[PDB]
RNA sequence: CGAAAGGGUCCUGUAAGCAGUAGAGUAGCCUUGUUGUUACGAUCUGCUGAGGGUAAGCCCUCCUUCGCCUAGAUUUC
RNA sequence: GUCCCUACUGAUGAACUCGUCGCAAUGGUAAUUCAGCUUAGUACGAGAGGAACCGCUGAUUCAGAUAAUUGGUUUUUGCGGUUGUCCGACCGGGCAGUGCCGCGAAGCUACCAUCUGCUGGAUAAUGGCUGAACGCCUCUAAGUCAGAAUCCAUGCCAG
RNA sequence: GGGAAGUCGGCUCCGUAACUUGGUACGGACAGGGGAAUCUGCGAGAUUCCCACUGUCCCUAUCUACUAUCUAGCGAAACCACAGCCAAGGGAACGGGCUUGGCAAAAUCAGCGGGGAAAGAA
């Protein structure tokens, strides 16, 4: 199983062998091989943040382009009702509130 | 190039034919010739060598030895040839009862679509006591015949590979009286024959195979330069050979779950390669372990035959101890015969505490 | 046969793997790899190269003061053959073994203690500073809901009921423009 | 059967980020500092044989997930 | 100072219903040289020197394959480092017709790697048996035995 | 940049003291650098290797130029008596059609190294 055991031969190896086993059950006498939600929950909301960081990211690669092109502002396209209801919405507004000014 | 593997053009088929079995006799016993398998790939070996007059005498060679898979082949069928001032005739031909749909396959070409209706009746003729016709096949193979293969096909559903289609080919019966051999093939039907039972262990044997091609390709390369005599260019490769003298060093029988391990390699490991075979797969059914380099690429169809003549060599009639065979990866440079020395030599992983 | 060490990175050398430097000065340099025979060629330190024993026994990478590590070494004097004497040591090489893997886990645990303390102090710092990009419901799901929790009869827990439904249950780009 | 995924095996060589006074150095506070403080910071170390790639001519899949499927055209004694 | 047919080399192919398994006319044809061990310090030889048959193990050239290993090759543009410039900086990247460097699987290669190369008959020079021509004699006239890396075939390639 | 080939290739000066402007004795200095490594504990650190010329050859590197299979569409020219399988023979160093033999089986694709080109004679 990957080992010399010519490497390992050595005569009078019984009383080193149980000098072995006698180590190890000390060893678990002291307890050296004993193994010891609001941590998960929070730990699922920094999950979240950074899942959130990285998708703010990507769309900010989608629509940078690689160099430099004139980009027409944002005050001369005109932008849909139904777009700006579902953003206001994922931000949490009650946009059934107000919204028949356009 | 030589003059004597010329016309140099591709294998007419795939298989590969023996064209020649070894001649018979009466008086041996009666036995198979050839057998089939597939080449699994190859790998290094450390055999104590007992060649009495060689520098490397009572010394550790390292050898690169070819795996064949081997899975046991299935008796379908029984043909009788007879002797003509033309030469040898198939007078007849008898089939077993209850093909399998591998060798079907193998009879047909668009499996898919077609009706499955291969030997149909000919299974109506062993069953509604046309028996008589068929014993009456069988007494003409015994009463006309010099000559009696045995038709049998090979398992890929046992072989690790894509194909569903099946490999027929007759092993020519030797040792014995035509009655005899057609007794034998009879019995033999609808039963498994294994690779350790046709040959064995320290046994020289005769490779027959289609080496691979490399399409149009110049004479540098189809010759080996710097009228049928001149180097021309065409294709190279993809050429039947039959390789002559190769050592079978090992048989193993795919169950025994310690393939790979020899008497001072106490280690129960089986002869796939840490990882698999590349290209290739696992081996689990019998294998064939034999020196050298063979003919054929990977998952390639091999037809294994008997020697034609009893050999001249002290090569062959030499045991071969084996020492260890390398199971360590063959898609890199591996250095670990199994996971579990891998595992110990590299510790535990955060990936094993994430899992544990 | 026997199983050999190579010289720049520990891995197991088997017969076949590697080539071997015969130096002027007498000594034998025996590598597993070309990787290794290059990296000894270029003359880097493995010392220094951090997928090799030598850098992971000098940054305290792995245990190497156990009884399971002085039990085996490489021996000068030849000791007369005795199946007994192989057959025990078989069985202790086994024992050696599965007990070095368990001192090992132990070892790697020890070594990997803190890290959970630091992953949730992280997480602390992130959620107080992004407080913002926390799941934040939906304004028509909050309508919703106050109407179901007026005919239900509250509706604090049927927030944090559907909150957790949602959360526990992506967004494409752009979309088919009418022909 | 196909596409993903998981595991294995190989290749590279230790990711981003954070932290420890380890930190060569760069500067302010007040007065002497015998241990003064506060910030920035190469480089180091730890999390980290991690991170990434992996069949395109690598290997395996017990219900790992999804989908597909008894077609439609020609020709034949 | 006047791109075509054909040969050769490979690859497809209509009709004989499609298919599977075969046979073998004919055509091609392949192995080669050296060395070492034993025989044996033997036969032989005054001495100096000094073989061979059987048996065994390697090497040259040639031929046919193969890639476990070991080199080489890198568009795996796989990973890392690094130059100039650019995306405001970090991160992550573009450009330099593959920027440069290191390692690098897979595949491909290499007497730079490894494996394999097989046996019957009939003959030539020649050496014989029986025995006439020719009452001796004679291997020849009738009859017949052996014998060369030669000839024809098997093994091998095509069909 | 590397390999190969040939070579004959590798491995005195300043100050000081007497003498006729120059020599004479004394004191001090001189008679390397670069690159690649190995060994002991950066160390006077110690040890090992390579440095050439050529009107020579080859290979690697860069640049320049020509370099290209199929499909859809478009689309010539050169050249063309008719043809194109061999061996022997066919008096005029003449054969491609003739004699008599080897033979000889539709339609094609690709490669190409042979043939379908040569004298005139003092
Ligand atoms: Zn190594």
């Amino acid at each position: 199983d990957g080992k010399n055991v010519y490497d390992y031969i050595d005569p009078d190896i019984d009383a080193k062998l149980q000098a072995l086993e006698e180590e190890e059950e000390r060893l678990e006498k002291e307890g050296f091989y004993d193994e010891d939600e609001e941590e998960e929950e929070i730990l699922q909301k920094a999950e979240y943040i950074r899942e959130q960081h990285a998708l703010i990211r990507n769309e900010a690669k989608m629509r940078k382009s690689l160099k430099n092109r004139a980009i027409i502002p944002r005050k001369a396209v005109k932008k849909p009702l139904s777009q700006l209801e579902d953003h206001l919405d994922q931000l949490g507004v009650d946009t059934e509130a107000i919204g028949l000014r356009a | 190039g030589s003059l004597a593997f010329l016309p140099r053009k591709r294998a007419a088929r795939h298989r590969g034919r023996v064209k020649s079995f070894p001649k018979d006799d009466p008086k041996k016993p009666v036995h198979l010739t050839a057998a089939m398998g597939y080449k699994a790939g190859m790998t290094t070996i450390v055999r104590d060598l007992d060649r009495p007059g060689a520098k490397a005498h009572k010394k550790e060679v390292v050898e690169a030895v070819t795996i064949i898979d081997c899975p046991p082949m299935v008796v379908v069928g029984l043909v009788g040839y007879i002797e003509t001032p033309r030469g040898l005739r198939s007078l007849t031909t008898v089939w077993a009862e209850h093909l399998s749909d591998e060798v079907k396959r193998r009879f047909y070409k668009n499996w898919y679509k077609s009706k499955k209706k291969a030997f149909t009746k000919y299974a109506k003729k062993y069953a509604e006591n046309n028996g008589a016709s068929i014993t009456r096949e069988l007494e003409r193979i015994k009463k006309y015949c010099t000559v009696v293969r045995v038709l049998a096909h090979t398992q890929i559903r046992k072989t690790p590979l894509k194909q569903k289609k099946a490999h027929l080919m007759e092993i020519q019966i030797n040792g014995g009286s035509v009655a005899d051999k057609v007794e034998f093939g009879r019995s033999l039907f609808e039963k498994p024959v294994t690779i350790d039972t046709i040959f064995e262990k320290d046994e020289m044997i005769d490779v027959i195979a289609v080496t691979k091609g490399h399409g149009f390709v110049g004479v540098t390369a189809r010759w080996g330069t710097k009228q049928w005599t001149v180097a021309r260019a065409g294709q190279m490769g993809y050429h039947h050979r039959t390789s002559v003298n190769h050592k079978i060093y090992r048989i193993g029988k795919g169950d025994d779950e310690a393939n790979a391990s020899t008497e001072t390699d106490l280690t129960k490991k089986k002869i796939t390669p840490m990882g698999g075979f590349v290209r290739y797969g696992e081996v689990n059914n019998d294998y064939v372990m034999i020196k050298g380099s063979v003919p054929g690429v990977k998952k390639r169809i091999m037809t294994l035959r008997k020697s034609l003549f009893t050999h001249t060599s002290r090569k062959a009639l030499e045991k071969v101890e084996l020492k260890w065979i390398d199971t360590s990866s063959e898609f890199g440079h591996g250095a670990f015969q199994t996971a579990a020395e891998k595992k110990q030599f590299m510790g535990t992983l955060k990936k094993d505490l994430q899992t544990s | 046969m026997r199983i050999e060490n190579c010289f720049f990175c520990g891995r197991p050398a088997w017969p076949s793997k590697g080539i071997t430097f015969m130096r002027n000065d007498g000594k034998a340099f025996r590598f597993c790899r070309s990787k290794c025979h290059k990296n000894f060629k270029m003359k880097r330190n493995p010392r220094k190269l951090k997928w090799t024993k030598a850098y992971r026994k000098n940054a305290g990478k792995e245990m190497v003061v156990d009884s399971t590590l002085q039990f085996a070494a490489r021996r000068n004097v030849p000791v007369r053959y005795n199946r007994e004497l192989w057959q025990k040591t078989l069985k202790a090489m086994e024992r050696i073994s599965e007990i070095r893997a368990r001192r090992e886990r132990v070892f790697y645990k020890k070594r990997m203690a803190g890290k959970r303390a630091r992953e949730v102090a992280a997480a602390r710092k992130l959620v107080a500073e992004n407080e913002h990009l926390l799941p934040r419901l939906r304004g028509s799901e909050k309508r919703r809901l106050a109407e179901l929790a007026a005919e239900r009869g509250d509706v604090e827990e049927l927030e944090r009921e559907e909150l957790a439904k949602l959360a526990s249950k992506s967004k494409a780009f752009g979309g088919e423009v009418r022909r």
